[PDB]
């Protein structure tokens, strides 16, 4: 929003807006430059928007065209479950049934990823995402 | 970083030293400045490549005194730190403000500030070791140590440290 | 009732506490905005202007 960016730089359209505002993936948090660069340059705290306590990491960063929080972190998780899966019995001879099935089960992985029920089948998820590695790896 | 470069270097003679043999003092005199000491442009000298094919260019004689000046240009290994720098080293001794690591020729010192908060300063122990939460650091302990700053004084450098970020402290 | 006539409903200049206040009789509106710490006034007060022509350079450049 143009009213929140920065817990300290929160209205800086009358200051010449010319530095971005990075948000860590940790915290889904906007922070302008001049704070960030200070936040992680003097060590990896927590940001203070709004009383933040994530611990906010050095680099990692990320721009946002924004498409809301919700969306952004089910395609995040998307894609790394969708990569974490790969094409593992996919297209491996054509089947249209079972492949639409293992598809129903990866977006209700990460369905439950997103909702996060109650942070106990996302360790089960966590778990077959090392099991899936180890395929690959194998 | 232990890097190789051409330096050059204005010798003065007495006249007494004006025998045919002179080129062999020059040497002699260019190892005996040279090596082991610093300069605050371009760090602390290591060693002296080619003793061999030592250019002696052609001497001058300056007014009074009557001794004598060459430009001598040469190749040598020095040792020159740089800001934000990882490098390892081993502590020599301990102050209240933190521990005075030791790269190489260059005494590198951590400020307490400089450090997390797991890390806590120990004076009961002999000799006095900063313990953490996992990690003790001791006298005789490695400890990875990026270095923040350099100061380039004249023939004397010193550097600060720190191990307060990720992948860093005791080796 | 000056005292209690808050914010410009009636204004006054408190020249002296010992010779019955040498009054004033205007209004305005606001003209409390005591709410502005005077931190804020004493850095309003340090910044110097740059005087001609320099002033609306120095904010065409800002972007103002
Ligand atoms: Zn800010
Ligand atoms: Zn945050």
């Amino acid at each position: 929003e143009n009213k929140d960016m920065c817990p300290i730089c929160k209205t800086d359209r009358y200051l010449s807006p010319d530095v971005k505002f990075l948000v860590n993936p940790e915290c889904y948090h906007r922070i302008c430059e001049s704070c960030v660069d200070r936040i992680f340059s003097l060590g990896p705290a927590q940001c203070p928007y709004k009383g933040c306590d994530k611990i906010l990491r050095k680099n990692k960063f990320k721009t946002q065209i924004f498409d809301d929080v919700e969306v952004e972190k089910e395609v995040d998780i998307r894609k790394r479950v969708f990569n974490v899966f790969n094409k593992t019995i996919d297209d491996f001879n054509g089947d249209l049934v079972e492949y639409n099935k293992y598809l129903e089960e990866v977006e209700d992985i990460i369905y439950k990823l997103d909702h996060g029920i109650d942070v106990a089948k996302t360790e089960e998820k966590l778990r077959t995402y090392e099991e899936l590695n180890k395929q690959l790896i194998m | 970083m232990f890097f190789i470069k051409d330096l050059s270097l204005n010798i003065t003679l007495h006249p007494s030293f004006f025998g045919p043999r002179m080129k062999q003092y020059l040497k002699t005199k260019l190892l005996e400045e040279v090596e082991g000491s610093c300069t605050g442009k371009f760090g602390y000298i290591l060693c002296v490549l080619d003793y061999d094919n030592i250019d002696i260019q052609r001497g001058r004689i300056l007014p009074t005194d009557g001794s004598a000046e060459f430009n001598v240009k040469y190749r040598a290994v020095v040792f020159k730190p740089f800001k934000g720098e990882v490098v390892d080293g081993t502590v020599v001794s301990c102050s209240q403000h933190g521990f005075e690591v030791q790269v190489g020729p260059m005494k590198v010192f951590v400020t307490k500030h400089l450090m997390p908060q797991d890390l806590t300063f120990n004076a009961g122990s002999n000799p006095p070791s900063y313990q953490s939460s996992e990690d003790v650091i001791t006298i005789k302990s490695r400890i990875r140590v990026k270095i923040e700053g350099c100061i380039s004084q004249v023939s004397s450098i010193h550097a600060i440290g720190s191990i307060k970020e990720d992948y860093l402290g005791a080796i | 009732t000056i005292n209690q006539l808050e914010e410009d409903s009636k204004i006054l200049v408190l020249r002296t506490k010992k010779d019955k206040t040498p009054r004033y009789v205007w209004y305005n509106s606001g003209g409390n905005l005591k709410c502005i710490d005077e931190e804020f006034v004493k850095m309003w007060e340090n910044v110097q202007l740059p005087q001609f022509a320099e002033l609306p350079r120095k904010l065409q450049d800002l972007g103002l």
